[PDB]
This record gives structure tokens, C-alpha cells and sequence, in this order.
């Protein structure tokens, strides 16, 4: 009577052709494969984003353009005192490998790429100048162009540190210090060191003070290595050192 | 010394970048001052060779 | 044991039933009043 | 994360999931919501992005596994782009992105 | 000795059949209201 | 001997597909909302 | 010797589809909006 | 010391982030500041092979 | 001590809300304070190892 | 004692209310206090036995 035993073990088998186990290495190879399909051809490129000011002489070289293959490069128009300028007219050559999304009004333009290795030329109108503006472009470069902010020599038709110590931003060209006990982050740039924490100095005098919506505490300050902190009845005595 | 990096580069023409912001484009025989001549533009692998000897790539950091 | 085959066409649709209506699941349903 | 808007300020980058939101908001200095105005996108098949056109967050999927991807997007008050890159297929994903911004 | 390619090809069906599945993913539905 | 030729083949087709899949690039879409 | 013309061949139709692609060149476009 | 932690890691690339906050991208041949010259960038396992010894992963909070 | 219970259990990663509320998310190579390190994770029978062999469970009375 | 009664029985899951007016549903492996360990489920004629050899069933004139 085992006969229907048998039959239903081997229709089982017959049902579900493949093991679990090799299943789940078959999905394992599918996404290896789907991994290989979706390489990258070579190195990718380093994303770098750059100002320019242009040059509107006679006798000068019009610059060059990474393209990058369909992803977006955004160029903006800035003059020399970096007011906007939108442009009157714009056209470029072989429409096929560019893509471009102009807004009406904006100084700006964006720019998707379609080819691989095909090179191209790019002519402006400003919409205050008679001069116009020609730029060159070749694709498949190591360095590909996020976004260029491109200002003019010509002038347009139009002509903070505080914010950014409370958000976090420190000074370019600081250093971090060494508080014995205090939770603050001092950072000493320019021989008047900003700290950032949440106390309440009391000793030496702020000298420029910023407290925050969230209420936090920026200050700025002289060099000296000892300060006496009160904090809610309490007074310390804090060593700054580096 | 101005430097110069390779700004752009195709198979036949070069574009470097010097220190001062001066840029310019180089054939294969073409007069580089300081730098002579050029021997060799490579266009793959960004690497161009000099009549001094000298290679010129890209930035290290702009690579 | 040529019997083998028998018992396998008898169950095969069977087995090959319930599985869809296993398969068979419904949307819920949402009412309200006024 | 902070976004720096310094000319040479590396470039924002986001993990992805596929089938799976990404939540990304901008916000300003005081912590007030700034208003999306304008994006553009390429691939627009990789990626689905559902945007109330006055909002300010975007909700957006993957579409493939592994294939990375660039967006920009205009804000009101900036005459300048924003720029960021997402990648698919990491070991974390990025349920929220809160885009910290310097203006 | 015979019996693999048999056993390759309801395998393959099999396998084609799954194959279809991972490839394919939906959207997903943003919903408004008030 | 003729598996060579016969891997070749479907070899071949498969990297036409894939390939046929690599040529595709799409276009950049722009969205404005008020 | 004999495989030459089946090396011509080969040789022949992706030679003919190239000269296409030089030959292929569009136009100039210009757009303008206020 | 500054630690380093994987956040995105392509073939090819890689992004870390530094322990100030300071985040970037290295390659195979660049220079890391603090740990010298970048020996080897693994895309699977998580793997930043350094001249430095060090081989850095991802952070045990994001894993 | 803190006591974590699973509520999330897959291939790979496991949800545990400890007693003091938080909760966590882990994966094979993960580091708990009060237990140690992850040793294995079974995603049926509700079973997960650690480096101090207690077997990570559901909650008794909710499960 | 609060006198348990079988409210739903499935394979599974039990559904069992006591005297006190609570029920609880419940797994195969549960602890009931007051009557002990329930170590097996027959779905079939409503018998659940208990550690300490009492059955709870349905009530005799309310099932």
C-alpha cells in the first residue's frame, strides 16, 4: 500500500523541480549576474564641480566642457558682480547628443549629454550684451563636470560666519582644541577662537555672541588658556590647550 | 614655475591649465615656453609626455 | 510496478488545483454610513 | 547632513533601496521648511519621484539595482543649483536624508 | 544516464518561469487627501 | 565537436541582447511646480 | 584561401553599414523664448 | 587619530567620511591624508586596504 | 540588567526592543552590550546565539 | 481556582476562558499559572491536558 506513498513523494519531486537551496543560489547568480550587466565601464570619474570667469577678448581661448554620459551638468550665467543674467538666445550644434532644459527666464542651463566619444560646440546671446558667447564641449572625460558657474567680464543689467559656526560650519583654515571638562568645540582660525556649546561664559566678556533658536551657544574670543565657567550654581574652571 | 594640468584632452589636441589661470591647447609640435616641445599626447590614461621629459597629468585632486 | 503511472495521473490535477486556489487571495473591503 | 555650497564642496550622495522611499527634505539655517521649486532628473525610468509641486520633500524609489544616478533641483530663492548623487544596492539605506542647507 | 535532459528541461520552464518574476517590479502609489 | 559552435551561438545571441541593452540612453526630464 | 570570401563577407557588411554613420550629419538648431 | 567609515563604495570609488564630519571620495591611486596612500578599494565585503595597515569597513552603526 | 526582546526576525537582520524601551537592529557581526556578540541567528524557531550562548527570544506571554 | 474552559481551538492557537471572565489564546508551549504546562493540543473532541494531570474541555450543559 505504499505504492501511493511513493507516488506522491515523486510527484512531489515532480511538482517543485527545484530545491530550495537551489533556489536560493540561483537568485544568488541572478543578482551576481544582474551585478555584472550593471558594471561600470572602467574607472568611474571623479564628480567635480567649478567656477569660471569667462573671456570676452578678441584673441582669447573659449573653454572646454566635460560631458558626462546623460547625466545632468548645470551651467549658470553670473556677470562681474555676480547679479544674474538670463540669457536672450542659446543654440547648439548636432541637437542629437545634448539634451537641454531651458527655463524661460533663468540664468541657467541645463545640459544631458548623449553620446560617447562625440564633441560639440554651444552659442549663446546674453540677453544685455550684442557680444555673443561660444563654448566647446567633449565627452568621456576622468573628471566630470557637476555644475560651472560661469561669470562674465562685462557687466549684467543688475550690479553669515555667525550662522555658520551656530549650524556647525567651521572657519576654513582652523584646528580643533583640548577643553579639560567643558563640552564645547573650539576652533582657533585667525587669533580669535570661536566655541561652540551650550553654557553660559562668565569670566573674560564675550566680545560677539550669538545664542541659537534651539539654544545653543556661539562665541568669540581671545586666546588664554584658563576660563571660569558658572553653570546653573555651579563654577569651574576650564584648561584650553592644543 | 607656473604648472600646468591637463585641462581637456582628445586624440590629436591637448588643453592645459597653468597656475595663474592662463589656459591654452597644444598640437604635437607645438612651442611650450619653459617646456619646449611635446613629444607625446596621450589620449588615454591622461597622460602627456614633454621634450623636457616631463609628464603632465591631470590634479590630484581634480583627477 | 507499471502501477507507478496510475496513481500519478489520478493525483497530478489534484495536485495541480489547490495550489491557485491556495494562489487565491482577496482584497479587503471597506463601508461606511450615513 | 549639511550641504556646502562651496565651488569646490564635494557633492552630496544618498544610498538607495530598490522598491523602497527615500525620504529627502531640505531645510534652511533656522530649521524652516524651504520650498522645493523646480527639478530635472535623467534616467527617468530608474527612479519614481512623486512630488506635491508646493511641497517640499521628496518621496522616490529605485527602479534598477545597481545603476546610479545624478539629480538637480531650483529652489526659490536660490539662483543656485543644487546638485546631488544617489547610488542603489548599499549595506544601509537611507530611510531619511535631512539636507541641511547654508542660506 | 539519459535522464538529464528530462530533468533540464521542466527545470528550465521552471526556471524561466521564476526569472520573470525578479525582473519584473512595480511602481509604487502616492495618495492625497483632505 | 559542434558544442563549440553551438555556445558560440547562443553565446552570440545573448551578447546581442545585452548589448542591444546597452546602447539604449534615455532623455533628462525637467518638472516646474507653483 | 578558401575562407577569404567568407572573411570578405563579414567584413563587407559592417564596412557598409559604417560609411552610413559618417555620411549621417543634421542640422543646426536654434531655439528663443522671452 | 582620525577614523574613517565606509558610507558609499562603488568599483572604483569610494566615499568615506571623516571623523571632524568631513566626508569624501578616494580611488585606487590617490594620497589619504592621515594614513598615507591608498593601497587597495574592495567593492564587495566592505574592504579600504591602506599603506597605513589599516583596513577600513563600515561603521558598526551602519552596517 | 536590560532585557531585548525580538519583534522583527529576518534572513540577516533581527529587530530586539530592549526593557528600557529603545530598541535596536542587528546583523550576524554586531555588537550587544549585556550579551556580547551575535553567534548565530536562526529566522524560524525564533532562535539567536550569542557569545555568551543565551539564546535571543520572543517575549514568553507574547509570541 | 479559576475553572478554565475552551473557548476556540484550533491547531496552533487556543482560545481558552476562565472562570474569572479573561480568556487567553495561546500557543502549543505556554505556561498557564495555577494549572501548570499544557504540553499537548488535540484539536479533535476539545481535551487539553495540563503538567499537573487535569483536562480542561468545554462546559458540560454550555458548549
Amino acid at each position: 500500500e505504499v505504492i501511493d506513498k511513493k507516488a506522491f513523494k515523486d510527484m512531489t519531486r515532480n511538482l517543485y523541480p527545484l530545491n530550495p537551496e537551489q533556489v536560493v543560489k540561483l537568485k544568488q547568480i541572478y543578482e551576481t549576474s544582474e551585478y555584472a550587466k550593471a558594471a561600470t565601464p572602467g574607472t568611474p570619474p571623479k564628480p567635480t564641480a567649478t567656477s569660471q570667469f569667462v573671456n570676452l577678448s578678441p584673441g582669447s581661448t573659449p573653454p572646454v566642457i566635460r560631458l558626462s554620459q546623460g547625466f545632468v551638468s548645470s551651467l549658470v550665467f553670473l556677470d562681474s558682480t555676480g547679479a544674474p543674467w538670463p540669457i536672450a538666445a542659446y543654440d547648439l550644434g548636432d541637437p542629437s547628443s545634448f539634451n537641454i532644459q531651458w527655463d524661460k527666464t533663468s540664468n541657467t542651463l541645463m545640459i544631458q549629454a548623449t553620446k560617447l566619444y562625440n564633441y560639440g560646440n554651444l552659442a549663446v546671446r546674453l540677453r544685455g550684451l550684442n557680444t555673443p558667447v561660444m563654448l566647446t564641449l567633449i565627452p568621456g572625460q576622468k573628471a566630470v563636470d557637476y555644475r560651472v558657474d560661469l561669470r562674465v567680464q562685462g557687466y549684467g543689467p543688475n550690479a553669515d560666519l555667525l550662522l555658520h559656526v551656530l549650524e556647525g560650519v567651521p572657519p576654513p583654515g582652523s584646528r580643533r582644541l583640548v577643553v579639560s571638562g567643558g563640552d564645547a568645540r573650539a576652533w582657533l582660525s585667525n587669533e580669535k577662537m570661536y566655541v561652540r556649546t551650550n553654557l553660559t561664559i562668565l569670566s573674560p566678556g564675550w566680545l560677539a555672541s550669538m545664542t541659537s533658536a534651539d539654544g545653543t551657544h556661539a562665541y568669540e574670543m581671545q586666546k588664554s588658556p584658563v576660563l571660569l565657567v558658572s553653570w546653573h550654581g555651579k563654577v569651574m574652571q576650564l584648561k584650553v590647550e592644543g | 614655475r607656473i604648472i600646468y594640468y591637463i585641462q581637456a584632452v582628445i586624440p590629436g589636441r591637448a588643453w592645459l591649465i597653468g597656475s595663474n589661470g592662463s589656459t591654452l591647447t597644444v598640437r604635437e609640435g607645438s612651442k611650450i615656453p619653459g617646456y619646449g616641445m611635446v613629444k607625446l599626447i596621450d589620449s588615454l590614461q591622461g597622460r602627456i609626455l614633454t621634450s623636457s621629459g616631463q609628464v603632465i597629468k591631470f590634479s590630484q585632486e581634480d583627477s | 510496478q507499471q502501477e507507478i503511472q496510475q496513481r500519478t495521473s489520478d493525483m497530478l490535477t489534484a495536485a495541480t488545483q489547490l495550489v491557485q486556489d491556495w494562489k487565491q487571495v482577496e482584497t479587503q473591503v471597506y463601508t461606511e454610513g450615513t
